[PDB]
RNA sequence: CCUUCUCAAACAUUCUGUUUGGUAGUGAGUGAUACUGAGUUAACUUGAAAUUGCUUAAA
């Protein structure tokens, strides 16, 4: 059975999310058209939230940045709008507990604005990048005698040469260097690598794990921030600590 | 006696035609779901009507939802008697204003402004005021 | 019932650990002002009977499973003679959860916060429509 | 049972208090009963080391926890740090299944296997509860042995970790040990330069154990090459040479 | 521009009409200002324009309300994070001298919980007569305050400045409040051809300042708003034709 | 059974001013007085009132 309260709460939450995405779309349309006649403010803000909680508001330099984006489930009773759904699908972050590496430019800031309620954004350390590649690295690979391909681990180094040899990328450490240094062929290597499937922070429904889930939700409400204003700073957190937890 | 049509009132926000139809479908097949809406700015008026294939399904829905508390609203559901079905309540959007053609040119509208000033001139004395120009 | 308990769980009374913290603050301020006016549900049977007889109670919840039943069999009649809104709910255990006990015979709200006066009034009206008009005829028959 | 009661009644505060006011079992008395002789503990340390290194390489699943994996990795790093500091690696054998090391720990030959850093596909068809139980016992025994060895050799246990070097490259180099032949004297004043594709952990452990210092090209990616005496690099055809440097391969060191 | 002779004859005519052989409601002076292309456009605006005026009608409002049952009060909506730093006692110390009294210091959390009911919120909002809100929170107010508050020009909030540089400042707050009270006047800009200015009541204030107020209002609005028509008016009164332009109507068809 | 656009830019430093931009609202109803059937214009009643203009938030 489906309850009237569930229906109505979903409708209201989805309508509010649609309104927020609409006002963000209008603001970014005006910002891209470079008109400051009628605008709340004409620049891009980033909020570093680290450890209560200390916040720093900074202006985007504009220089491309290697961001790590981890999909988390958004607020309940919100059915994802089509714009956010398309952006997340293009980033291939459709299901929760996954992560990708993304280039950060002025062409990517508004996308982060639109997808903010469903993702966690950070700047990973080289240790985090190396741990991700060396522990959870999977690719789609096809065989000569195999009609249909299948996804494999990144165990073999010769596959790297035989697939991406013309870009000079020879090994897994070359892939890691390209990502960490944000050099050329980074997009090709990112496409080659499947989205990193992370593990749930707490699993199980015993009394101990239920208490852990309660504590985790408390900390999440402390850290993640949901704002519906178009002048919303892109929120970035200790992705390194999150990855040490999830990896 | 009783019909198969239901009047629903004291609705909260976010309970529109689609939401009402979705919720009351799991009671049975529906033939018409309509909601009162405001003309100028599209907004619900917190009442509506529903039509059931089975009058017994309609009565069951009324008994289920008669005095339901729903996010601060004490819903009201009544089975209507024979006839008196839904006749109106077309779903109205938020109306946007549209310009109308000014057939009267600059000269004609300036002469109209002159005549409006003349009407003020010949109206003030009858109203009971005395003032220059 | 879910709505009623969602209202009362905001007024679940002080636990022992919380009382130690509050007495810690008072001792700092001792050597009215030190602590604010508390809001909590009232739960003792004699206490609530007294509150009803003084008409201080705004809403009364009565467990349906009390043994001996003679302890609460007079409460609905008393609440009717006193004008206090009352409701019979399933579970002395559920009532006791509200007041940090294993079971509780009754619970009551006498004072509510400003942000909850309207919710209390709507809950009373809902119980009146669903519980007083619905069961008035049948509760008088064998 | 009592935590279940608190949660089912809704008293999250008392649930948190119960969780805080509890203590798990320890296994140190069991360690003492099983191994009364430090030589016997060193004797059986080998399968402990093997399982600890196996677990440190696994990803976290629904069964094996990130906490467990991180603890195992810490114990492995501490053991490697002690061995490299005291220079008691005697034999190294690179196989397909990782690398075997043989060390002279207090007169006992201790051999262990370290898997290569690749994402192994966990089968899950074997019982993980038993392996976790053995991992718990082996971790307790290895903590006992590590404390003993650190104190006897004069170091402080547990060593303080360096967070900036952990951020740079997680592994052996982070743990820094503060106090209070010909293998051990080999490679005196030799600067090796490790390119990207060379396994940095393996090479750095072997070099530090057998004397000499390391400069990793991978470790500079975060953000010299003037005093480098040797360079190790794997490539079909390398680029132009310094002509003042010396080139070697990992099998040369091995 | 407008000579004072027209204004004084208008005041004499208005007093003649208002002495006719309730009273306060029909005694209020409204300055109808009519624009060629409305005042904002196709997009609405609840922002209340504050205009610099020599004579402050709010002190006469205070006196008349003290004599009457209107009960003049000032509401001060602030940020949730600075309502703790603002104190009624500091407010009384810093505003007692200049004739400013802030009654209650409310919060967004108060509009979300204490008055999250239409009856209570309407009572609370309709009791006050002047509202001052931090310009940080004025943007979020229209959902918190509702539409019934913004409907009448008396109840809609006024955006005020309370922070100095990147942080809240009590001196900034008090200076802005005093300047708003004793130096500015509120109007709205509808999506319509005309608006009116609420100068006040004829009983409250003197023609010697009503003339200055109407002249300054007329000039300030016509300086930027391309005003064509300006009408003085009272309640249940005929329009008092004062100003008349023959210029802006040319661009009507150009836009058309 | 959700929970609400909680500040930006420049100019000046005068423990602070100026300008500019940012605010689309529960529904129903009474009502006066005008401005150009669409856009505007004082006050008024009310229970949140009302009869048809993604999936480990699972089981």
């Amino acid at each position: 059975f489906v309850r009237a309260e569930s229906i109505v709460a979903k409708t209201l939450a989805t309508s509010r999310e649609k309104e927020r995405i609409k006002r963000v779309s209008i603001l970014e349309d005006k910002k891209a058209k470079n008109e400051t006649q009628h605008i709340a403010s004409g620049k891009d803000f980033i909020l570093k939230i680290t450890e209560g909680l200390i916040r720093e508001k900074t202006t985007y330099d504009g220089k491309p940045a290697l961001l790590f984006i981890v999909r988390v489930r958004g607020p309940l009773a919100v059915n994802i709008p089509n714009k956010a759904f398309k952006i997340l699908s293009l980033l291939r972050l459709v299901e929760t507990n996954t992560g990708v590496f993304v280039k950060l430019t002025k062409n990517v800031y508004p996308l982060l604005k639109v997808i903010a309620p469903y993702v966690v954004i950070g700047k990973p350390s080289l240790s985090s990048i190396r741990s991700l590649i060396q522990k959870r690295g999977r690719i789609i690979y096809k065989g000569e005698n195999e009609a249909e391909p299948h996804e494999i681990v990144l165990n073999d180094n010769n596959i790297v040469e035989e697939q991406l040899g013309d870009h000079g990328i020879i090994c897994v450490e070359d892939i890691i260097h390209e990502i960490a240094t944000m050099g050329e062929s980074f997009s090709v290597c990112n496409f080659f690598l499947q989205p990193f499937k992370l593990n749930r922070e707490v699993s199980g429904f015993g009394s101990l794990n239920r208490l852990r889930k309660i504590k985790q939700r408390e900390a999440e409400s402390r850290t993640r921030q949901f704002s519906n204003a178009a002048t919303a700073p892109v929120i970035e957190v200790d992705i390194d600590s999150l990855l040490a937890k999830l990896n | 006696e009783y019909s198969g049509i239901i009047y629903v009132s004291r609705l909260p926000h976010g309970f529109h035609e689609k939401e009402l139809s979705k919720y009351f479908a799991q009671f049975g097949d529906l033939k018409e779901v309509r909601l009162a809406r405001n003309k100028k700015t599209g907004n619900s008026r917190h009442y509506g009507f529903l039509e059931f294939v089975n009058k017994e399904d309609a009565m069951i829905a009324q008994e289920s939802m008669n005095n339901y508390l729903l996010m601060g609203h004490l819903l009201q559901v009544r089975v209507l008697p024979k006839g008196a079905k839904i006749e109106k309540l077309y779903k109205y959007k938020k109306r946007v204003l549209v310009e109308k053609g000014i057939t009267k040119p600059v000269k004609q509208l300036k002469d109209n402004m002159k005549q409006k000033h003349e009407e003020r001139i010949k109206k003030l004395a009858k109203s009971g005021i005395e003032f220059k120009w | 019932a879910a709505e009623t308990f969602k209202l009362f769980n905001k007024y679940r009374p002080e636990t022992a650990a919380e009382k130690k913290e509050r007495l810690t603050k008072e001792a700092a301020a001792v050597a009215q002002d030190a602590s604010p006016k508390p809001y909590a549900v009232k739960y003792g049977l004699n206490h609530v009977v007294a509150l009803i007889e003084n008409k201080k109670a705004k809403l009364v919840l009565i467990a349906n499973d009390v043994d001996p039943i003679e302890l609460v069999v007079f409460l609905p009649a008393l609440c009717k003679k006193m004008g206090v809104p009352y409701a019979i709910v399933k579970g002395k255990a559920r009532l006791g959860t509200l007041v940090n006990q294993k079971t509780s015979a009754v619970a009551a709200l006498t004072e509510v916060r400003a942000e909850d006066e309207a919710a209390l009034a709507k809950l009373v009206s809902t119980i009146d429509a669903n519980f007083a008009d619905k069961y008035d005829e049948v509760k008088k028959h064998w | 049972r009592k935590l279940t009661r608190a949660l089912g009644r809704g008293e999250v505060s008392s649930a948190k208090r119960l969780e805080e006011n509890r203590d798990s079992y320890t296994l140190d008395h069991i360690i003492k009963e099983r191994y009364p002789s430090f030589p016997d503990a060193i004797r059986d340390i080998d399968d402990a080391l093997n399982m600890l290194f196996l677990f440190s390489n696994l990803p976290s699943t629904n069964q094996v926890s990130s906490k467990i994996i991180n603890d195992a990795q810490k114990i492995c790093n501490q053991w490697l740090a002690y061995v490299a500091k005291e220079r008691l690696v005697r034999k190294v054998f690179v196989s397909i299944k990782g690398v075997y090391y043989q060390a002279n720990i207090k007169g006992e030959e201790v051999r262990w296997l370290v898997p290569f850093k690749f994402p192994e596909n966990i089968p899950s068809d074997v019982d993980f509860r038993i392996m976790l139980t053995f991992l718990e016992f082996y971790s307790t025994l290895l903590h006992f042995v590590l404390y003993k060895l650190y104190t006897d050799s004069g170091l402080i246990y547990p060593p303080k970790l360096d967070l900036k070097k952990d951020k740079i490259i997680s592994g052996l180099s982070s743990y820094i040990l503060e106090s209070r032949s010909p293998v051990a004297s080999l490679f005196s004043a030799f600067v090796f330069y490790v390119s990207r594709e060379v396994p940095i952990d393996i090479l750095e452990f072997l070099i530090l154990s057998c004397g000499g210092n390391v400069i990793s090209e991978a470790a500079m990616d975060q953000i010299d090459m003037s005093k480098v005496t040797h360079q190790i690099v794997d490539r079909p055809v390398l680029k132009n040479k310094v002509a003042g440097r010396t080139y070697i391969q990992p099998q040369w060191i091995f | 521009a407008i000579p004072r002779e027209r204004v004084i004859k208008a005041v004499n005519e208005l007093i003649k009409f208002t002495s006719k052989p309730e009273e306060e409601l029909k005694k209020d002076l409204q300055l109808i200002v009519v624009n060629n292309k409305s005042f904002t456009g196709t997009s609405k605006s609840f922002k209340l324009k504050l205009l610099n005026v020599k004579h402050s009608f709010y002190k006469p409002w205070k006196e008349a309300s003290a004599t009457a049952v209107k009960d003049f009060k000032v509401l001060l909506i602030l940020k949730d994070s600075d309502i703790k730093k603002v104190s009624e006692d500091d407010l009384f110390d810093q505003l007692d001298s200049e004739g400013i009294k802030v009654d209650e210091i409310i919060c967004g959390k108060d509009l979300k919980t204490v008055y999250k009911a239409y009856e209570a919120r309407n009572a609370f909002i309709s009791q006050f007569s002047l509202i001052l809100a931090d310009d940080s929170i004025v943007t979020s107010l229209p959902k918190l305050m509702g539409g019934k508050a913004y409907n009448k020009v008396e109840t809609t909030p006024i955006s005020i400045r309370t922070h100095a540089n990147k942080e809240f400042s009590l001196t900034t707050l008090t200076n802005n409040i005093k300047k708003v009270y004793m130096n500015q006047l509120p109007v709205k800009l509808p999506r319509g051809t005309t608006l009116n200015v609420h100068l006040g009541n004829l009983e409250w204030l003197r023609p010697e300042e009503f003339v200055d107020n109407v002249e300054l209002i007329s000039e300030q609005l016509i300086k930027a708003y391309q005003i064509r028509s300006i009408f003085i008016k009272t309640n249940r009164s005929p329009v008092l034709p004062l100003y008349y332009n023959q210029d802006v109507l040319d661009e009507l068809e150009a836009k058309k």
